[PDB]
């Protein structure tokens, strides 16, 4: 065997900054649309403690002009019920409130209706981004059983607008055993961490037959940044010239790898599946795996690419990828996946594995 | 001279003595006055520490509370500036004077 | 156990003494201690709660009186039930008044 | 005499900015003596009486303690 | 000899809540003198309404009322529910 | 309605019995809220006593003893 070159990893990380050059005016339209947006939130009574979570998010990283614009929401402190022990989906009942914030008086009984939450944010976008002048925003399809809330500012900017809840609560006690940063960065920064809020995103069960329930499952995107901008075992990692790694670098790599095919192979139906975030929790368990700034070495750019590459080839065909959080929730569950597209991106990944990736020129 | 407006360094004493929590009567003279106020009462009584702490520490929230209400009236009266007459009013309502 | 009985934390036996030694009846049902100790749980559940989300507020892992101070006097609620009761080694809100403000 | 004078005025005026007060009149501090100084004395009353009460000639913290009680300005940390 | 504190309950009720955050000792003592003084207002109000209906004998109706008239609204409806579930827990 | 039924010179008949020489026109509406919070309060717990008695005839000593949970203690009709 042969790990593959270093000096086409960095090619393609080259090639990842030419993708990434296109910022300067995507990031001022959406700056454009998310102040007008926000500057007309403020003239709604109802919502006046919304707001913008601080994490410019690159989920896809192979092609930056789709932005996935998330809105935090501050609310009360929160009794969560775990639904059909799905370890992952929760409903949400604000415990007590004497405040009475309006979040409660929108809410259905006692389990906040997300559908309505979604429903009603939806018709205040499209009815406050028609009045937008000089910059054509239109209401794209809320179809695909997501998030949606699409919408396009006025060329191939197509920005995926979700609303999340912010709870500063402490951690549900499924994510105790979680955040396995212990042994990676310290149990000090793990305790740090912890002491962060949390995050609330909807997703009805799609079990067969669930419909427009009303679930809500946890999000982790704040964490994730926060130990990409720390992520050596060493606290210099990538800022001083001694210590240049290649978490960052692999990470990219996979994830432009996965998002390559993930274009090439788009044919409908398959692509639904998979995301990076499943990359990057499999990559979050090699750093377990290789916790050592000098198991993330220059010269083992190809090897931990390679380490990369197997380990999720082994959740793909093991079928278990854990959540870095919650230890009980497999992100490679039979039934969000089909049996056929794991075998179908196992397929394509050893496929490029085993002929040198020529995939990277 | 690096002078200050006469209003600023009163508002960082206000965020700094309410972010702390600390005694900010001196606990030696706040125990003399209490020997002393006990001595009047029945001569020759040992203190246990812990007393004189928790008379420090009612004492403390109690003046606070009273200072608050000062100020609420202080600030009532179109004024900025609070006035033993405050106090007065503030004991009368709450029950003390009368 | 009792307060594995009822799916309690707070002792029932113990609460169950202190009412026949306390002398607030002579008799003392069976329910009684039991209602008692679910509510005492309750009402530590919630102030332990906002004690402990203060904490995280102010980036405390331990919990000292000042966020038991902060987390009471925050609900107007527990305001309204403990307002004559001075915590020890709490401070106060951090309020000022919008006439002092320049 | 003059344990009372031990309470200073940078003391009081500690307390008035833990009060939030901004300005503070030069009369406000025999003021807030005497005020301080009734206060104890209907505390130290009655504590002196559980004190007698309990045949003891050692002040203890629970005896404040259910002297604060009576007051009906309860405190806690001390039992 | 021996002291009758709740300070075990009150960290079990702690890592009931936050399971990992500390709690320092005089913030047991405060949660203790509090549980005492709640425990000492509920007995003694249970004991005045028992008294007025002249009944020797406390029950989990006088605590469920003796919590509706001490606390406050919608914090007290919370807790006579919690109440009411643990006692029917209880009974089974 | 009946916080109508409190009326402007009732308010008066009350403020100069406390002793008020001069009343803005304001001060009637906020005496109705006022008024309003107490008696839902004292009915409040009233009507918990009331409930507790099994029954649905509200005493006298019901009210003596809300009032006087509540601090307000009033002497002459029962307890």
């Amino acid at each position: 065997d042969a790990a593959p070159g270093a000096s086409k990893l960095r090619a393609v990380l080259e090639k990842l900054k030419l993708s990434r050059d296109d910022i300067s005016t995507a990031a001022g339209m959406v700056k454009g649309v998310v102040d007008h947006l926000l500057l007309r939130l403020k003239c709604d009574s109802a919502f006046r403690g919304v707001g913008l979570l601080n994490t410019y998010e690159h989920v896809k990283i192979s092609a930056p002009n789709e932005f996935d614009v998330m809105f935090k929401l501050e609310v009360p402190r929160i009794q969560l019920e775990e639904y059909s022990n799905t370890r992952a989906y929760y409903f949400v009942k604000f415990k007590r409130n004497p405040k009475e914030n309006p979040l409660s008086q929108f809410l259905e009984g006692e389990i906040l209706s997300a559908s309505k939450m979604l429903s009603k944010f939806r018709k205040i976008i499209k009815e406050e981004i028609n009045d937008i002048k000089d910059t054509d925003v239109i209401m794209k399809r809320k179809r695909g059983g997501s998030p949606a809330v699409t919408l396009l500012i006025s060329e191939k900017i197509s920005v995926d607008i979700t609303l999340a809840l912010e709870s500063k609560s402490s951690w549900p006690a499924s994510t105790q055993e979680g955040l396995r940063i212990q042994n990676w960065l310290s149990a000090k920064v793990r305790k740090q961490l912890r002491l962060k809020p949390f995050y609330l995103v909807p997703k009805h069960a799609k079990e067969g037959n669930g419909f427009q329930e009303e679930t809500w499952r946890l999000s982790f995107s704040h964490i994730e940044k926060e130990i990409l901008n720390n992520h050596g075992k060493s606290k210099t990692c990538c800022e001083n010239k001694e210590e240049k790694c290649c978490r960052k670098d692999c990470l990219k790599l996979m994830k432009y790898l996965l998002e390559q095919l993930k274009e090439r192979f788009k044919d409908k139906k398959h692509l639904d599946k998979f995301s990076s975030y499943h990359v990057k929790t499999a990559f979050f368990h090699v750093c377990t795996q290789n916790p050592q700034d000098s198991q993330w070495d220059r010269k083992d750019l190809g090897l931990c690419f390679d380490n990369c590459v197997t380990y999720f080839l082994q959740c793909l065909r093991t079928e278990k990828l854990e959540n870095y959080f919650i230890p009980e929730f497999n992100l490679f569950s039979s039934n969000l996946i089909d049996k056929r597209s794991k075998e179908f991106l196992t397929k394509q990944i050893e496929y490029e594995r085993n002929n040198e990736f020529p995939v990277f020129d | 001279p690096h002078r200050y407006r006469p209003g600023t360094v009163a508002l960082r004493e206000i965020r700094r003595y309410q972010k702390s929590t600390e005694l900010l009567i001196r606990k030696l003279p706040f125990q003399r006055l209490v020997r002393e106020i006990a001595q009047d009462f029945k001569t020759d009584l040992r203190f246990q520490s812990s007393a004189v702490m928790a008379l420090q520490e009612a004492c403390e929230a109690y003046l606070v509370g009273l200072f608050e209400d000062t100020n609420l009236c202080a600030i009532h009266a179109k004024r900025v500036t609070i006035m033993p007459k405050d106090i007065q009013l503030a004991r009368r309502i709450r029950g003390e004077r009368a | 156990t009792r307060s594995s009985r009822a799916g309690l934390q707070f002792p029932v036996g113990r609460v169950h003494r202190l009412l026949r030694k306390g002398n607030y009846s002579e008799r003392v049902g069976a329910g009684a201690p039991v209602y008692l100790a679910a509510v005492l749980e309750y009402l530590t559940a919630e102030i332990l709660e906002l004690a402990g989300n203060a904490a995280r507020d102010n980036k405390k892992t331990r919990i000292i009186p000042r966020h038991l101070q902060l987390a009471i006097r925050n609900d107007e609620e527990l305001n309204k039930l403990l307002g004559r009761v001075t915590i020890a080694q709490g401070g106060v809100l951090p309020n000022i008044q919008a006439v002092l403000l320049p | 005499r003059d344990n009372i004078q031990g309470i200073t005025k940078p003391a009081i005026r500690r307390l008035a900015r833990r009060g939030g007060v901004k300005r503070i009149s030069g009369l406000i501090y025999e003021e807030t003596r005497g005020v301080l100084k009734v206060f104890l004395e209907n505390v130290i009353r009655d504590a002196v009486t559980y004190t007698e009460h309990a045949k003891r000639k050692t002040v203890t913290a629970m005896d404040v303690v259910y002297a604060l009680k009576r007051q009906g300005r309860t405190l806690y940390g001390f039992g | 000899s021996r002291k009758e504190s709740y300070s075990i309950y009150v960290y079990k009720v702690l890592k009931q809540v936050h399971p990992d955050t500390g709690i320092s000792s005089k913030a047991m003592g405060i949660m203790n003198s509090f549980v005492n003084d709640i425990f000492e207002r509920i007995a003694g109000e249970a004991s005045r309404l028992a008294h007025y209906n002249k009944r020797s004998t406390i029950t989990s109706r006088e605590i469920q009322t003796a919590v509706r008239l001490l606390l406050p609204g919608e914090l007290a409806k919370h807790a006579v529910s919690e109440g009411t579930k643990a006692v029917t827990k209880y009974t089974s």
